[PDB]
């Protein structure tokens, strides 16, 4: 069959390759009921998509700020240096507002979740076929995909579907690197790349001091 | 999965769940708001 | 057909009607058809738009060579601007919405409508705005698509040379005569691992904040 | 039938019966033999080759900084001076490596012809194995096409050697732990003088 | 093939003597699938060419100008003296990377082309009328064989066999350069010279090349191909 995370090995019996993404890993069958398989497909996209954008905005501005354009603070000094700096904007308010705003756009997606084109009825501002639904983790439409590459071919979409997944699952894999090497070396991912570009055989996670506490 | 669940929807497991509940939010209840005595 | 790359394949949804077509889609954005279509006006638009900037552009560097265009505001010939502002918004919201319902409803926009117009294409407005064609239809419209593309690449050029360099269009490209193998971005932007060198931008940070367009990630 | 088959298995752990599950199957153990003796034919050239030819000046590394005890693998014993990258990490590179050469081995073992299917770099062609998990054979690991009549015997000197490798692998352990001094250095005093160097004198 | 890389192996099955220099040689079978092959024998028609024009640059660079080391021939300083424009006529190694890209760029588009689809961009863009014959894949002929010495199976085993001794005759000169400093005539002066007292295990331990050269303002870090000292 399609090629499986494990070679020589068949995939969990629960996965058919029709997802996105699908290698057949799931080695404690966390997929086994379908209905829970469509969640956690819909947890999968979320995170990964969260995870691209996330990424982004740490590579981008650690970059910048590497080549000495700018002066952008770390991913994880970034809420100190911009609290310290916008004195009438307080903490609460800003997350106030954050979780209202995620509360509205994370319930219409949880309805639509529950009852598929159900927000497709023209309540929120008249909204009727932007709102309906591609599939399950695909809204598409005019408003989510104004350029329209889901709506050309099917080829095309099976393949966007594929890169959207394995850069998602890539952002995620990034994003625990983040955490580990700051945690490992008090920097920086930019910084650590730097480092090691300088020196490979130096900066390595040997010789960082945390990895191995010898 | 769907046999796990029912595992974990037996009755001593719901009852730990249930209970590590009530009983976190009470020890971090009188945490956040040391010796309450009176309303 | 000629196509972008001769020897390839054009994609299913490039049929060949729409002029400049030379099948060049590899993202697939114009996969959809109305989507197609609104693309279609916009890179008319974009084309002539940027096709009038690259002329007043060059003539503003030829006429007045002690004005930067990048900085030709300063100088236009202090509270009348806001209402210049108003103007130009007034007018250019008018003929925008008046294009706009032509491409929505195509022909419903094709009378005066104040005291009339073909029957033409939706892009193509004919009447007034052609009085004489000295050539034939299929002809100029890649004429004037070819020479759009032209110009919307020479204005990104004209911008992002303003930016690395300070100095107008027609003087970088004498700098570019003067010292053709030290004066090409490869000559002064080097990316290697280990060790990046960005050229700096001239232009100020803020004058009404005035940001280099993704300097951070210049080579 | 087997390859060096002695009748020797006084705890009769090679006996078919009941012994069907597990590692301790007869066809897990003939494998665990070949694999043992296979890598003990690599340790037992490679404990003592750098010795020798630093004792006779082919390599500039002096004969006591190679001894294969003092060389990194036990740095109670000994780290070599600055090899191109640090132990723990050449152990890392080492770990992925080798994960994937030793699990794509075993998912032959368990799925034999299995390891010729996926896509890998075009590399599946010569990684289907033959049936037999402790001979794949094929265009790379028979890539020079030997013992098109002799296999058996071939197998049977392979086996050999590597028993008498395995032993010999042993004393290695044995005489570092006893003399710590290289297996070289010991033979060497064996030969220089026999009498007054050996395991009673050692003792 | 016919005559094959050892005695006593055997031809894969899709190695049957159709290309030229064919010797049954695929210990890793990465040649199995024709797409893989096909692009795999593109690959060492290239490495091969451009390793015949290494190899003859090299030895006729040693022959011309022995003073300059073809390691170091990168060097602004070691460059012939010729007028680049500017205020002095300096290079600036900016615009000699940026011609070199834009032709190559270019010509090897037109390679690719041709590689994905036979006889698709025969046909010359501008001036309409010339047109490369290209009998197969890797030979396109016309211009580029103006004196017709298209046996061609004979010339082809020819030009593949000397190809590949170039390479391997390339990766020599690399090795060498690096272990000793020096460029491949002064050492094969040298084992002429001292034969016993200077060969490989006399320089296989030192990386000659410096770690690091600065190259007008930016630093190119350097490595030999193993962990010398
Ligand atoms: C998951 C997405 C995500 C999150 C949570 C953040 C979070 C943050 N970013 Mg980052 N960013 C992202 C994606 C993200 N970014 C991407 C994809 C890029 C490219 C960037 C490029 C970027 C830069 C260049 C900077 C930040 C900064 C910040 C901080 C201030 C945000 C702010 O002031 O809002 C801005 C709010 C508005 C402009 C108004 C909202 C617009 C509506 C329509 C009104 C905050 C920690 C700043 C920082 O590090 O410290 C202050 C900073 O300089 N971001
Ligand atoms: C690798 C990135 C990637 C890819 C290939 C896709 C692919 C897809 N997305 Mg997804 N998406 C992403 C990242 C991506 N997405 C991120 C980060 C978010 C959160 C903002 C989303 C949120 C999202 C929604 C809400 C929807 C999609 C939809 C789609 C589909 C049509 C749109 C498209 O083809 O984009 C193609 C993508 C590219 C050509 C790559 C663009 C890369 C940019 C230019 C880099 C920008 C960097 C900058 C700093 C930020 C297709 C399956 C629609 C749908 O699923 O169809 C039915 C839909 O409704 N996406
Ligand atoms: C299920 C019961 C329960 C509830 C309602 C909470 C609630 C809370 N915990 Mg608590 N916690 C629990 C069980 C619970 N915890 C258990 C079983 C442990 C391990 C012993 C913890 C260990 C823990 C830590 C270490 C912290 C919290 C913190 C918090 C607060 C923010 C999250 C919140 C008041 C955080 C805090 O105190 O406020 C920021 C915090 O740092 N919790
Ligand atoms: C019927 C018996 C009884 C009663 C009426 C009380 C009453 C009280 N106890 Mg005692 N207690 C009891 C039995 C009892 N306890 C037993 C059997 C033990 C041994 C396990 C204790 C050990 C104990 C300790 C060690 C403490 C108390 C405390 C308290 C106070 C908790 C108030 C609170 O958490 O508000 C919070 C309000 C809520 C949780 C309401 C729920 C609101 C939801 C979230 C809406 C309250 C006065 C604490 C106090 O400080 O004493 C004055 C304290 O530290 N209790
Ligand atoms: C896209 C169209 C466009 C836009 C937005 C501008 C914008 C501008 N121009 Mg050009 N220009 C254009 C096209 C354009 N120009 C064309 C097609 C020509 C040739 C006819 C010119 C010839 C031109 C000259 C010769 C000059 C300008 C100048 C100006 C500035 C003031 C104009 C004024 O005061 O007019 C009021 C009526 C303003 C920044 C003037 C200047 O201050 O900046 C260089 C100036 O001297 N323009
Ligand atoms: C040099 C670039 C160029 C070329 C070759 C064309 C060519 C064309 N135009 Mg555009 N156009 C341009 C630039 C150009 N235009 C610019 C800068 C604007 C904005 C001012 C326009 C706005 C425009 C309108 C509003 C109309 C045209 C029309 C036409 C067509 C007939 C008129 C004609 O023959 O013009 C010859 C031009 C030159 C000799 C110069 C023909 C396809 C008409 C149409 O689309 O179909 C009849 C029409 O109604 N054009
Ligand atoms: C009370 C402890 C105990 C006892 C009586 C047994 C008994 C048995 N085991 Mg179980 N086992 C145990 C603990 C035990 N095991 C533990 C702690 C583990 C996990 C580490 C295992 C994992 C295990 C596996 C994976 C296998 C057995 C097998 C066996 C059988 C043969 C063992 C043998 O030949 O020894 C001789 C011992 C060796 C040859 C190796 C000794 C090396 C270690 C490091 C000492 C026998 C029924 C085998 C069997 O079931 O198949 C017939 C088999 O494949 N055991
Ligand atoms: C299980 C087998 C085994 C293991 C774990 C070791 C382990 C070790 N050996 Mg022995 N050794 C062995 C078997 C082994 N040896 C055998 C069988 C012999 C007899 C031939 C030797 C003879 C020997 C000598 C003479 C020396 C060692 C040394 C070492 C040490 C350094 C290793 C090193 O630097 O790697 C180097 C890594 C490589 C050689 C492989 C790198 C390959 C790269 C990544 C790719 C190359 C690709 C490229 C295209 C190749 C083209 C080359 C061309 C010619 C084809 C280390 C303790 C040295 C020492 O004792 O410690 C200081 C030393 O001087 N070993
Ligand atoms: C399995 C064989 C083996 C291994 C793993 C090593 C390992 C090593 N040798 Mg070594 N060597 C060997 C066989 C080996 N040698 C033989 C047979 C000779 C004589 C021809 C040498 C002659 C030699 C010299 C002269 C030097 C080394 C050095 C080194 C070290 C640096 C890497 C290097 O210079 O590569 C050399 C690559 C080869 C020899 C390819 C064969 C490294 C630990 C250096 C050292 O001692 O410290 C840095 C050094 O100066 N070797
Ligand atoms: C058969 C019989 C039968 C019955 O029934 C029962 C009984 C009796 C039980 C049996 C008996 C038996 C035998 C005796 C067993 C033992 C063995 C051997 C010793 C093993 C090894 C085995 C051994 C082997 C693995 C090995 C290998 C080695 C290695 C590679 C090494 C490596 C090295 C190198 C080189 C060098 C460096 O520097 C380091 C190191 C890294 C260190």
């Amino acid at each position: 069959d399609r090629q499986v995370w494990f070679p020589g090995n068949a995939p969990a019996p629960h996965l058919d390759g029709s997802l996105p993404g699908d290698f057949g890993f799931d080695p404690l069958s966390l997929g086994s009921d379908p209905q829970l398989l469509k969640w956690f497909q819909q947890a999968e996209l979320v995170h990964g998509r969260t995870a691209m954008t996330a990424v982004a905005g740490i590579l981008f501005p650690a970059v910048a700020t590497k080549a000495g354009v700018v002066n952008i603070p770390q991913w994880y000094d970034a809420g100190s240096v911009w609290v310290q700096n916008n004195p009438n904007f307080p903490f609460a308010a800003l997350l106030f507002i954050q979780i209202i705003l995620t509360g509205w756009v994370e319930t219409k997606r949880w309805l639509d979740f529950k009852n598929p084109g159900s927000q497709a009825d023209g309540s929120f501002l008249g909204v009727t076929d932007d709102f309906k639904g591609v599939a399950n983790g695909y809204p598409g439409g005019k408003l989510f995909d104004p350029f329209g590459l889901s709506r050309g071919s099917e080829g095309q979409l099976q393949k966007y579907q594929e890169n959207e997944i394995k850069n998602g699952r890539l952002a995620m894999v990034a994003f625990l690197g983040f955490i580990a090497q700051h945690a490992a070396t008090g920097k920086g991912p930019i910084d650590n790349l730097a480092d090691h570009l300088a020196n490979p055989t130096a900066v390595t996670f040997a010789t960082n001091g945390v990895s191995l506490p010898f | 999965m769907k046999n796990f669940t029912t595992y974990l929807s037996t009755a001593p497991v719901v009852a730990l769940i249930w209970f590590t509940f009530t009983a976190g939010l009470l020890i971090e209840i009188n945490r956040f708001f040391p010796d309450p005595l009176v309303f | 057909r000629a196509l972008w790359l001769p020897g390839g394949d054009a994609p299913a949804h490039l049929d060949g009607s729409l002029p400049g077509d030379f099948g060049f889609d590899p993202l697939g954005l114009g996969a959809d058809p109305e989507r197609l279509a609104w693309f279609a006006e916009s890179e008319r638009v974009h084309a002539r738009w940027a096709m009038l900037a690259v002329a007043g552009i060059a003539v503003q560097e030829v006429v007045r060579p002690d004005v930067f265009w990048y900085e030709a505001a300063l100088k236009s010939p202090p509270a009348a601007i806001l209402g210049l502002v108003a103007f130009e918004l007034f007018a250019m919201h008018f003929v925008e919405v008046r294009r706009a319902y032509d491409f929505k409803n195509p022909g419903s926009q094709d009378q005066d409508p104040i005291f009339k117009l073909p029957k033409h294409e939706v892009g193509y407005p004919g009447g007034i705005f052609a009085p004489v064609i000295p050539g034939d239809l299929a002809e100029l419209k890649l004429k004037e698509i070819k020479n759009g593309r032209l110009a919307m690449l020479a204005f990104a050029g004209f911008v992002m040379q303003a930016q690395v360099t300070g100095k107008g269009p027609l003087a970088s490209l004498g700098d570019h005569l003067s010292n053709p193998i030290g004066t090409t971005i490869f000559s002064k932007a080097v990316v290697i691992p280990g060790q990046a060198i960005v050229p700096p931008c001239m232009i100020p940070s803020s004058v009404i904040p005035t940001p280099c367009f993704l300097s951070g990630l210049w080579p | 039938a087997l390859p060096a088959d002695y009748g020797f298995d006084p705890l009769g752990l090679l006996d078919p019966e009941g012994k069907g599950a597990g590692f301790v199957s007869p066809a897990w153990l003939q494998y665990s033999e070949v694999i043992h003796a296979r890598w003990a034919m690599l340790g037992a050239a490679g404990c003592i080759a750098p010795e020798i030819l630093a004792t006779a000046g082919v390599i500039p590394q002096t004969p006591d900084e190679v001894i294969w005890f003092k060389s990194g693998v036990i740095p109670p014993a000994g780290v070599y001076d600055k090899y191109w990258l640090d132990p723990y990490s050449l152990f890392f590179i080492e770990v992925i490596l080798v994960q994937f050469a030793e699990l794509r081995r075993w998912q032959d073992f368990r799925n034999p012809g299995s390891q010729g299917k996926q896509y890998f770099l075009g590399l599946e062609e010569v990684l289907k194995g033959s049936g037999d998990p402790s001979y794949p054979g094929g265009q790379f690991f028979n890539l020079f096409n030997l013992g098109k009549s002799d296999l058996k015997e071939l197998k049977t000197k392979e086996l050999k050697n590597g028993r008498l490798a395995m032993l010999a692998v042993f004393g290695y352990g044995a005489q570092a732990v006893i003399t710590a001094e290289g297996p070289f250095k010991n033979l060497t005093d064996h030969l220089s003088d026999p009498t007054g160097h050996n395991i009673l004198t050692n003792f | 093939g016919r005559r094959l890389w050892a005695p006593g192996v055997e031809a894969p099955s899709y190695l049957n003597g159709e290309l030229a220099g064919d010797y049954g040689w695929d210990p890793l079978g990465l040649g199995a699938k024709p797409e893989a092959l096909k692009w795999y024998r593109q690959a060492e028609l290239v490495h091969a060419r451009w390793a015949m024009l290494a190899v003859a640059g090299i030895l006729a660079q040693e022959i011309v100008k022995p003073g300059v080391f073809f390691y170091n021939a990168g060097l602004p300083e070691n460059l012939p003296g010729i007028n680049f424009g500017g205020p002095e006529g300096k290079v600036n190694l900016g615009g000699l990377l940026a011609w070199e890209f834009l032709l190559f760029h270019w010509v090897e588009v037109r390679r690719w082309q041709d590689i994905k689809k036979k006889d698709s961009v025969n046909q010359d863009p501008i001036f309409k009328g010339n047109k490369v014959p290209n009998p197969e894949l890797g030979y396109p002929g016309g211009i580029f064989d103006p004196f017709g010495f298209s046996n061609f199976k004979e010339v082809q085993t020819k030009e593949i066999k000397n190809g590949r001794l170039a390479m391997v005759a390339f990766v020599g000169f690399i090795i060498q350069a690096q272990a000793t400093g020096q460029g491949p005539l002064a050492n094969l002066g040298a084992h002429l010279a001292n034969p016993f007292g200077n060969n490989i295990t006399k320089n296989i331990g030192t990386c000659a090349i410096p770690s690091s050269v600065d190259v007008q303002g930016i630093t190119i870090p350097l490595t030999c191909l193993w962990p010398g000292h």
